[PDB]
């Protein structure tokens, strides 16, 4: 398989970032793409070991292929124009390419705009329970930047995948503003009898990808680090 | 250099119907590929085409690229929810210098809408589990004919139709969320800028 490291990353303008790619098939060809909302654009591609040639958009990037199984992509001086979802690829015999899971990279002019999400769970309405004999819980995560969030539902320790409906794309809170904070919505629908049981524990988890332990904070608020903000709710019988 | 024109950019087809994406080029391509990138995942090869004019089919999928070696299409039959994602066409760069590389199109983002057989459209108000002061509005149980639009109020947030969980489609329903901090915010007039079913249940807290 192909692995990519890291999966989520936040950096600043002028910083040096390296994205890692690995493969276990010993494929000779390897590729590095960026997927800006222009399609898949080739940055660099390596025919074999120590063979590196430029692609369609090589400006601002540097690669190396000292060994076959690795193809690191380096941003020399990160710019806001290099904010993208980066996909690594490899291929044995052309043309079929195998892609990694992708790296979501966000370059910022400053880390004063990164914020963790505020998560809240909203209990179903008795009107819905009386009308449809169902109970929809709504999870709301607001005020986070960037949109490196993963929402999941937790019910009594197991993972709820039935009756779950999460937003496809986050919602810019101030769409006219640049680098505006985001909001994410989600829903979980259970039977009316399942919600009326008070022992059932509902918890909405939002995995936020923020700052690493190797970053610093000169401001006063808690350093927006990679963390998990969760909201809970228990099923009232009335 | 070589360019692959993929159309249409978006496709919102409903569950069970057919899918059709085209892919045209100004130059010839000896090999045409199709990829499917599911949300949050990477692109995976869908079908490889090595013979011109050969109608290949792996059950639900059907693809072909013409004898002119400049066009290609992809057809998905009986749309199921897991077909949501981006679809790229690719062609191996003709020549040896650019060989190994492949030119991709812009891609078509596909969305599959559920078939709600028994619609019961209603707008409910849900209270927060911590501060009973805050609440959200829940428009739900409307069929795919109803389209939810944003709000003209800058301080009102509107959520479009959500993509359901591909793992399990149990309790498959359409839903939209609205909330705001304005004291003039009431769920009865939250979705006022959208066309809503006339027989929409509007209960009270």
């Amino acid at each position: 398989g192909i692995t990519q490291s890291p999966r989520y990353k936040i950096t600043e303008t002028g910083r040096q970032v390296t994205l890692m790619c690995h493969q276990t098939w010993s494929h000779s060809y390897m590729f590095w793409y960026r997927q800006d909302l222009h399609g898949l654009r080739l940055i660099y591609y390596s025919a074999a070991a120590d063979i590196t040639d430029k692609g369609e958009v090589p400006d601002g990037y540097v690669v190396s292929r000292s060994k076959t199984e690795n193809f690191p992509l380096t941003l020399e001086s990160a710019t806001r124009s290099q904010t993208s979802v980066y996909f690594c690829a490899s291929s044995g015999v052309p043309p079929v390419q195998f892609f990694g899971p992708g790296t979501r990279l966000t370059v910022l002019e400053d880390l004063n705009k990164v914020f963790p999400p505020e998560v809240a769970v909203f209990e179903p309405s008795e009107a819905e329970i009386s009308h449809t004999q169902k109970a929809t819980l709504v999870c709301l995560a607001t005020g986070f930047f960037p949109d490196h969030v993963e929402l999941s539902w937790w019910v009594n320790g197991k993972e709820v995948h039935s009756g779950v409906c999460t937003d496809p794309q986050p919602l810019k809170e101030q769409p006219a503003l640049n680098d505006s904070r985001y909001a994410l919505s989600s829903r979980l629908r259970v039977s009316a009898t399942f919600w009326q049981n008070p022992r059932n524990h509902f918890r909405c988890q939002v995995q936020f990808y923020g700052l690493s332990e190797n970053d610093e904070w000169t401001q006063d608020r808690a350093k927006p680090v990679t963390q998990i903000v969760s909201a809970e709710a228990w099923g009232r019988a009335d | 250099m070589q360019q692959l024109n993929q159309s249409p950019q978006s496709m919102f087809i409903q569950e069970g119907e057919d899918v059709s994406m085209n892919c045209t080029s100004s130059s010839i391509f000896n090999t045409w590929l199709w990829y499917k990138q599911e949300p949050g995942e990477g692109p995976v090869l869908l079908i490889a085409l090595y013979k011109a004019g050969e109608l290949t089919s792996n059950g639900r999928l059907t693809a072909q690229f013409g004898i002119t070696r400049k066009d290609s299409f992809l057809n998905i039959s009986a749309s199921i929810p897991s077909d949501v994602g981006i679809y790229f066409c690719a062609g191996q760069d003709v020549g040896n210098t650019n060989a190994g590389k492949s030119t991709f199109g812009d891609g078509t983002t596909l969305t599959v809408k559920p078939n709600i057989q028994n619609p019961d459209p209603a707008v409910y108000q849900l209270r927060d589990s911590k501060s009973s002061d805050k609440s959200v509005c829940l428009f739900t149980d409307f069929d795919s004919q109803t389209n939810v639009s944003q709000s003209k109020d800058s301080d009102v947030y509107i959520t479009d139709k959500c993509v359901l969980d591909m793992r399990s489609m149990d309790f498959k329903s359409n839903s939209a969320v609205a909330w705001s901090n304005k004291s003039d915010f009431a769920c009865a007039n939250a979705f006022n800028n959208s066309i809503i079913p006339e027989d929409t249940f509007f209960p009270s807290p």
